[PDB]
């Protein structure tokens, strides 16, 4: 869900 | 970008008994990157109806796949797993020993 | 058994010149898959892999695709800030690997979560283990230690670790009990393979156990042989067991000095074996  | 080797291991479902009908098993695992091929060989020739389990990874990250066929075993027939990998110079080939 | 975990797990290569990158996740209770997902597969699904997860309602399986579909978007566009984070060119492949999970006791209650990424098979980003912070292994993962830290990623990982993953855990191991909850001790036994006029080999097989875990080791007169015991790695059998040996080199004659011990959840004791001709 999370971007780097 | 690490690169580890395959282990292979290459074995039968049951303790083989010669005319019993068995299931020959080839497992490849601890590497890295998930790119390889693999085929179960019977005396030298590839196995045509030979499936494998979904990709999957351990701990440490590396990959490990089982490839499997049903088959009988008899006293004369070779059985083998040929594994290349971008880690291997040249296709691994590892023997089936019904003892191992 | 006295505790269980489940697990997702997510690999993303990416194809440079042949499309988008090439997405699998599967998900596990404890050694047994339950479903998959393929990017490359036809059906765009998630897929069970297990008897008892058909169970689940067309919600479910509604949802879940969803969700899958929507991760397998944001790992796409992770692995390209990757490239951007390490300078590295759009001509090569690269690899993403994203992990979680929760173990419970056997009273049902919550004992560990995880949240964790590799990229090219190295440590990137890991949850602690009190679900609070972020352990980034390299320059490129404190940046996005910042940014999930300005988020506040870990509080929405830790509640669905602590909540929706043990809620999902324990209704499996429900509608799967007769199967998820057996424990299978080995069966075992010893071989021997003369080598030379000098050596023989001593071989310890553990079969048809389950769960995988499990520790076979070798003694010479009551000591640890770890230095010389040739251990094979656990290995699935292809029907919901698994197999495991230990091997030791032996001097002609000296095969009594040797017992090989077995430690199971599936057996009342450990078993200790000999070489019994
Ligand atoms: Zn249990
Ligand atoms: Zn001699």
């Amino acid at each position: 869900g999370a971007n780097f | 970008a690490i690169q580890r080797t395959p282990k292979i291991q290459v074995y039968s479902r049951h303790p083989a008994e010669n005319g019993k009908s068995n299931f020959l098993n080839c497992y490849v695992s601890g590497f890295h990157p998930s790119d390889i091929e693999v085929d179960l060989l019977k005396n030298g020739e590839r196995i045509e109806k030979v499936e494998h389990s979904d990709l999957s990874f351990s701990k440490d990250w590396s990959f490990y796949l089982l490839y499997y066929t049903e088959f009988t075993p008899t006293e004369k027939d070779e059985y083998a797993c040929r594994v290349n990998h971008v880690t291997l110079s040249q296709p691994k080939i590892v023997k089936w020993d019904r003892d191992m | 058994a006295g505790s269980h975990s489940m697990r997702y797990f997510s690999t993303s290569v990416s194809r440079p010149g042949r499309g988008e990158p090439r997405f699998i996740a599967v998900g596990y209770v404890d050694d047994t898959q339950f479903v998959r997902f393929d990017s490359d597969a036809a059906s765009q699904r998630m897929e069970p892999r297990a008897p008892w997860i058909e169970q689940e309602g067309p919600e479910y399986w509604d949802e879940e695709t969803g969700k899958v579909k929507a991760h397998s978007q944001t790992d796409r566009e992770n692995l390209r800030i990757a490239l951007r984070y390490y300078n590295q060119s759009e001509a090569g492949s690269h690899t993403l690997q994203m992990m979680f999970g929760c173990d419970v006791g056997s009273d049902g209650r919550f004992l560990r979560g995880y949240h964790q990424y590799a990229y090219d098979g190295k440590d990137y980003i890991a949850l602690k283990e009190d679900l609070r912070s972020w352990t980034a292994a390299d320059m490129a993962a404190q940046i996005t230690k910042r940014k999930w830290e300005a988020a506040h990623v870990a509080e929405q990982q830790r509640a669905y670790l602590e909540g929706t993953c043990v809620d999902g855990l324990r209704r499996y191991l429900e509608n799967g009990k007769e199967t998820l909850q057996r424990t299978d001790p080995p069966k075992t036994h010893m071989t021997h393979h003369p080598i030379s006029d000098h050596e023989a080999t001593l071989r310890c097989w553990a079969l048809g156990f389950y769960p995988a875990e499990i520790t076979l080791t070798w003694q010479r007169d009551g000591e640890d042989q770890t230095q010389d015991t040739e251990l094979v790695e656990t290995r699935p059998a292809g029907d919901g067991t698994f197999q495991k040996w230990a091997a030791v080199v032996v001097p002609s004659g000296e095969e009594q000095r040797y017992t090989c011990h077995v430690q199971h959840e599936g057996l009342p004791k450990p078993l200790t074996l000999r070489w019994e001709p």
